[PDB]
């Protein structure tokens, strides 16, 4: 029987059957709840949208996302979230199917534990199994070896791995995303004029980010040369006309990746954190770490992100090496494509977590074996 | 109005504390019985250190 | 040589010394002009009115704010209004005295480098400055460390600041203000009869929202109450007799600071944004952020705001830190208080942007250094 | 003249005078500098901030360690924090006393070389020396013979004497002290929901570590009993509320310095370097290397430390010698008052390195001879 892979993400759902080569259903992570009165008699409202069905309607609801930074927040948007996602988008039913989860590393356990009671209890899958993001999307890279950086809508994480072992005291793990540059890019519109305030505004400009944003080679000389002339000036249309016109805001938002002061934090750049996860590993496997990072996730997404990392990671690295940084052009559903695989494995068939086990041990086998 | 509210906080202040006072000569209460524990414990290994000394003077 | 402190705002004018005790012209930021024919030959009618001339002459003439939500949508009007200001109210020549202008934060920047243009060319003051509302306000109440909550006329925001140090990250600005609940009451006030369209109307009942309205400790026993008893209702006599008399709009029209859904507004209520101003601090910080809230502004004079601001925050945080509003009793002019007491200081006197640094730089040396 | 002694190390700074019985000065060893904007004019912004200054501002600032592991990598920050020692906490001038350093064995060269420099070049001293701090710590603990284990911040390294005649083939030293305890358990702490990332919230965690952990006479009961029962679990309190709880963390922490794998190292625990260190040694002296075991610095201060150290060395020890860890109640300034006791011969009075010695011979003079 075949099995289904759920990677959920903090802002959108990619659901499948285990074998594809891509997620059959993909929609936005997002419940909306209505705000208004309401007053035409007998036009059957409801009580909340989910899916993208919330996003069509999102001028009189009011969204939320129940995932905050990879940790689930609302039990009960996330039951709705997959009740949806089985009954409507895939139209299966989940007592015939096992089901891989997936989650970022690092984070509570609690988390894993509802998880797999929700299923077990409220789905009744006959299994599942809660993986890594990270070595699915190894997995999708054809690799055994690399340090892969996913960064999607909640968190950034690299996970350093060589011939299939992990370095689990080098993974690092930062909490700035998708979401985080939505906002700055929110925050910095305001100075020309622009205001979004409300969550379908925040959908917006998560739009006009996707669109037209991208990271400069080298920030000071793009900010003098977007001072001098306006060739860097792109216009967007709002769904209501009434077009709008960006600067240098257009680098500025995604430049927060390698420079999180902008937003107020203390860490550093997705590249100095990358080299300081490399550098915590054996010297022996940094040589070959350094040729193998492998870009995942949307955030991921901004074209020149991949020429700014290999020049600051060149630039930290000693004057020897051979940086490749490795971004496929499907890189923002490599971890749904490496659960695929992960899960049509011959070898894997033995990896599920049944539902006698949990009947045997409780939700806490879910950490404490697999 | 602020008055009430002071008056109702603090009647609730002197609830949690009466719980924290209850819990505090409980603690006391098993401190002093842990001294004993540990007196007792003493007593055991002064005796059994002597019964070692003595005995492996013998052997 | 002395200088000039013209807190501007979107309702109100407040001009003086540079080194008094309080403001020396207060008067409404608003111009007139005069709508009916016109018969009388000779009376010499003058083209516009402005400050409290048109507020007297208010039957005749339409009124209109140059400043909407913090920003200057009218800059003839406003410079009518400076031209009176420093003229006829203050009776200077601004050739001769630096002026400190005031703005609050996170509004566009051609706000700033117009109003540094205006100034330089157009009134040819000597230096300039252009603060922000709440470090001055933070000045009059005498600390250095606090969350000030400013809510004038137009816009209501947070700053918060710990030993000097602003925290721009955790800024965060909010468009309801003493307008929008002028407003509002003028809608609530239909559901008794009485009906106020003109523009002097609107002056009429922002006089009743000054002298009649208050905030309820507890919104939901207080509605019970007004409807139970009558005990809550004031009379107010408009200028021409005709005396009205209000029930429970009292603490309805203040409420909507504290649940802007009545305004179909999606953000939170001013206690909850305190709240996650704070909470978007530094750990170490919050603390003594907790036990400095200064409020300020003229929309932060309602009878029992305090009360329910401390009362809601209290309900939010932590159950053993030290909430602590500050209200003085004459926070209605704390901006241009702290204002004059910067301008007074001698280690300020650098600070300035002289004329000659403007004609180096254009008018982009505003944000730019200064 | 009296002489001055100030036991470095890399987490606090412990000076006083030669003959006290106490350091005079003990705060942490730390340079921290504002991140944020700096609004208030006149409020009189310093550049860097030392000492426990650094600590109570610690909400705004970012704070570095000059001392990384038992090395100096940063020597402008070392250079301030002894103008700090010198100046502001013991208030004398550094021209008028001679100066006893202290530093940990197997470390390079240029590290006592520009102590020596620093010293004699940017503070005159009219003499110094630079002791190891195993050797003051068997002064301090009264005796001629021993092995001492100390562990401070940075480092951790055994040093067997006998009869007064160091071992230099037998020390071994190992590079996780205080600081990975402290990583580790930030790490830790996140598998709870509780998440610290900052630097200031590196000494939060800090203190959570010295006041809730503890060592674990048995790893693997412990650990089921704390999964059994709830009764390990105590309670801490941020500084702005949000009471957290901690279980197994506790042990868990310093179960590290006896597992180092947690950390991903491959070294063996301290009990079984003191072991290896001791068989190290002639066959003569290692039944007085077995009982007077010394532990020294602060990472030996957990509660249970010396009965799990004990437990161990005799399950390696044959089974016929008589282990005694030796652990004083004040072991955390043992190094000083060592120092200090050397520093008090009349005999040593001839070990100075004078500053006419140094002027003859360079920097060199300080490994060379003393
Ligand atoms: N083409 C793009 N360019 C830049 N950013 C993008 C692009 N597409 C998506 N993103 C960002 O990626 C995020 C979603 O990425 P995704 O990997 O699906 O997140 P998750 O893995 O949490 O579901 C969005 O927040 C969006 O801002
Ligand atoms: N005593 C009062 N009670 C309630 N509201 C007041 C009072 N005084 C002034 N206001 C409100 O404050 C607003 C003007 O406040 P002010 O601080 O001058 O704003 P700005 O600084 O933008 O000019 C007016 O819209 C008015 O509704
Ligand atoms: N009571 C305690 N319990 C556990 N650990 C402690 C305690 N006191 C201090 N420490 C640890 O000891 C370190 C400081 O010890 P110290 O001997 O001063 O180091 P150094 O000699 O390098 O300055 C800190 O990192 C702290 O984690």
């Amino acid at each position: 029987t075949t099995a289904l892979v759920c990677d959920n993400g903090s802002g959108l759902v990619k659901a499948g059957f285990a074998g594809d080569d891509a997620p059959r259903a993909v929609f936005p992570s997002i419940v909306g709840r209505p705000r208004h009165q309401g007053v035409m008699v007998g036009m059957g409202q409801k009580d909340s949208y989910v899916g993208d069905e919330a996003q069509s309607k999102r001028g009189i609801l009011t969204l939320k996302y129940p995932i905050e930074h990879g940790i689930i927040t609302n039990w009960d948007d996330m039951e709705k979230i997959w009740h949806h996602t089985f009954y409507n988008e895939l139209r299966v039913a989940p007592e015939e199917h096992p089901t891989l989860l997936t989650e970022a590393p690092l984070n509570p356990k609690a988390n894993r534990e509802k998880m797999t009671q929700i299923m077990f209890e409220t789905f009744n899958v006959p299994a599942m199994y809660v993986a890594i993001q990270a070595v699915l999307s190894l997995y999708a890279s054809g690799r055994t070896t690399g340090i892969v950086l996913d960064s999607g809508d909640g968190v950034t994480h690299n996970v350093p791995i060589y011939e299939g072992y992990a370095l689990p005291h080098a993974i690092m793990r930062l909490d700035l995303a998708g979401r985080d540059l939505t906002d700055y890019l929110m925050k910095i519109l305001t100075e020309r004029g622009y205001s979004f305030v409300t969550t379908a505004e925040r959908e917006i400009v998560r739009d006009i980010k996707e669109k037209l944003c991208y990271v400069a080679l080298d920030f000071e000389n793009e900010m003098a040369t977007a001072a001098s002339s306006s060739s860097l000036e792109k216009s967007y249309e709002l769904p209501d006309g009434q077009v709008i016109t960006i600067g240098n805001e257009r680098f500025r938002c995604p430049e927060t990746l390698f420079q999180p002061s902008f937003i107020g934090m203390e860490s550093a750049g997705i590249h100095e954190t990358t080299y300081n996860s490399i550098m915590k590993c054996d010297i022996d496997i940094r040589k070959d770490l350094y040729a193998n990072n492998v870009l995942s996730g949307g955030t991921t997404m901004y074209p020149g992100i991949a020429d700014r990392m290999q020049k600051e990671i060149t630039a930290l690295a000693p004057s020897t090496m051979k940086i490749k940084i490795i971004a496929p052009p499907e890189r923002k559903y490599s971890v749904w494509i490496g659960g695929s695989i992960l899960a049509s494995l011959s070898t894997f068939q033995q990896m599920w977590i049944s539902k006698q086990e949990y009947d045997e041990a409780g939700p806490s086998i879910v950490h404490r074996k697999c | 109005h602020i008055a009430e509210d002071a008056d109702r906080k603090y009647e609730e202040v002197a609830r949690k504390l009466v719980i924290i006072e209850s819990d505090l000569e409980r603690a006391e209460e098993r401190a002093e019985l842990s001294e004993g524990k540990c007196a007792e414990l003493e007593e055991e290994l002064k005796t059994v250190t002597n019964n070692l000394k003595s005995l492996e003077a013998q052997a």
